[PDB]
């Protein structure tokens, strides 16, 4: 029978859930170091799941009797239950990742929104909604019995049998699987976007004339130059697209300049034409122009001044004509550890003062500028360093969205079919209804898996509980 | 469609 086989696999699948999930929701409130924002969300889908799991005994001895014999009493909490898995779940999914959305890209405004009061807050919002989403799954549920004696457990719709069919299922496809998905990708783009542009990406070695320019191309968003020089050189690493919010920091392990050099900076922009200089430190000349005033940023205290080029080589040309944005600090900083540069601060002061930047940005670097000297220099660049302690909780929701979508998209692929659907269900067509079906039901097992192989806080809880064995 | 995640 391919009942035989069917409630074998729902009786496995418990069996497995039921530990998974019990572990899950023991590990998260017996330690005080599990229990944490992700967390947080996560035992609610354990909840979800557990509550499920709890049901699926009952759809197992539906499936192996052709006959629901519990009562109407146990089906509405079985289809209530059942209806939890397939809303509340992803529900917790989402606003799993928006909450991943926003420590990773609003790191900084929404603090005081990602504490664990807003959590369980939010997840008592998470409930409220489902038990809305569900109504017509509470309200309709009850037994249909067919003509040779035999009841069912369903949702008896009022009006015609297929009439709320196609009804149903499409909003339930809307509610369950597209909404929330479009919430969810999106939120993984913008987060790739923040990653993918938080290093360097850009390697500039432009050395034009004599001398020696020796650069060298690092790890990472380090460089290093050696000079002793004759012509006029720029190495260093950033951006092929720069940002006026960017905050850049870097190390300079090694400024030793001997002559004219220095330590800055600097990028451009189009619509209007502008190069723009951020000094930090320099060799023997400090530069300048026409001088408009002083900013305060990042400790430090820099003099603005404007310079134009006439004829002068630019992005836009060999014979150009534009104007240059100077911050010179009044001092040469301090190097050998990390140093910011605020970079807003200094677009704000320009444009306090009737400097406006371009509209279209071109490069963003920290560049090492020597002008006929010697010199050494090292310095390490980047962004926003993330933490390796966030960048894996990322990881895992991202796979345990991945799982999601992969576990369930077959079946609501398969519902949206069936409401076209003309001919008679097939066997080959019923044994693939309950195969995408019983692959839902398989994704309230996995999650806990999962936790284990990708959270070691949620490894060794496992092996703290089940008196295994630590051994580093 | 079937009655309801299951078709026996």
């Amino acid at each position: 029978t391919s009942n035989a086989v069917l409630t074998f696999i729902y009786f496995v699948v418990c069996i497995i859930g039921l530990c998974g999930n019990t572990l899950v929701i023991y590990v998260i409130l017996r330690y005080a170091k599990m229990k944490t924002i992700t967390n947080i969300y996560i035992l609610n889908l354990a909840i979800a799941n557990e509550l499920f799991m709890l049901g699926l005994p009952f759809l197992a001895m539906q499936v192996a009797l052709e006959h629901w014999p519990f009562g109407k009493a146990i089906c509405r909490v079985v289809m209530t239950v059942d209806g939890i898995n397939q809303f509340t779940s992803i529900f917790c999914l989402t606003v799993m990742s928006i909450d991943r959305y926003l420590a990773v890209v609003h790191p900084i405004k929404s603090a005081k929104w990602r504490r664990p009061r807003t959590a369980k807050m939010i997840t008592m919002a998470v409930w409220g909604v489902s038990l809305l989403v569900i109504l017509p799954i509470m309200i309709y549920a009850g037994l249909r019995s067919n003509q040779w004696g035999r009841s069912s457990c369903t949702i008896n719709w009022p009006g015609e049998s297929g009439a709320w069919y196609t009804g149903f299922i499409i909003y339930t496809f809307i509610l369950g699987f597209l909404v929330p998905l479009t919430i969810i990708c999106l939120c993984y783009l913008f987060i790739i976007i923040k990653v993918k542009s938080a290093s360097t990406d850009y390697w500039q070695n432009w050395t034009f004339g004599g001398g020696i320019v020796n650069a060298v191309n690092g790890s990472g968003g380090n460089y290093s130059v050696n000079w002793s020089n004759t012509g006029n050189f720029v190495v260093g690493k950033g951006w092929t697209t720069g940002s006026p919010f960017r905050t850049i920091n870097y190390n300079a392990g090694v400024w030793a300049p001997n002559g004219n050099g220095y330590l800055t900076l600097y990028g451009w922009t189009r619509s209007p034409l502008i190069e723009y200089y951020v000094v930090d430190s320099w060799g023997t000349y400090r530069p300048t122009g026409t001088y408009k005033g002083t900013v305060k940023s990042d400790g430090g205290t820099y003099d603005i001044y404007t310079t134009t080029r006439y004829n002068a080589p630019s992005i836009d040309g060999d014979d150009t004509t534009f104007t240059q944005y100077w911050s010179v600090r009044q001092s040469k900083r301090p190097t050998g550890s990390n140093a910011t540069i605020t970079f807003t601060n200094h677009v704000n002061a320009w444009k306090s003062h009737g400097m406006n930047l371009g509209s279209n940005w071109a490069y963003q670097v920290m560049a090492t500028e020597g002008y006929q000297s010697s010199g050494s220099s090292n310095v390490t660049v980047w962004s926003s360093k993330r933490k390796k302690s966030e960048k894996k909780v990322t990881r895992m929701v991202s796979i345990v969205v991945a799982v999601f979508i992969f576990c369930w998209l077959p079946f609501y692929i398969f519902n949206v079919s069936s409401v076209s659907m003309a001919i008679s269900p097939t066997p080959a067509l019923k044994g693939m209804f309950d195969f995408v079906v019983v692959l839902t039901y398989a994704n309230s097992c996995a999650n806990p898996i999962l936790y284990a192989f990708l959270d070691d806080n949620f490894k060794k809880s496992f092996q703290n509980v089940l008196c295994l064995v630590k051994v580093s | 469609f079937x009655y309801x995640k299951t078709c026996x």
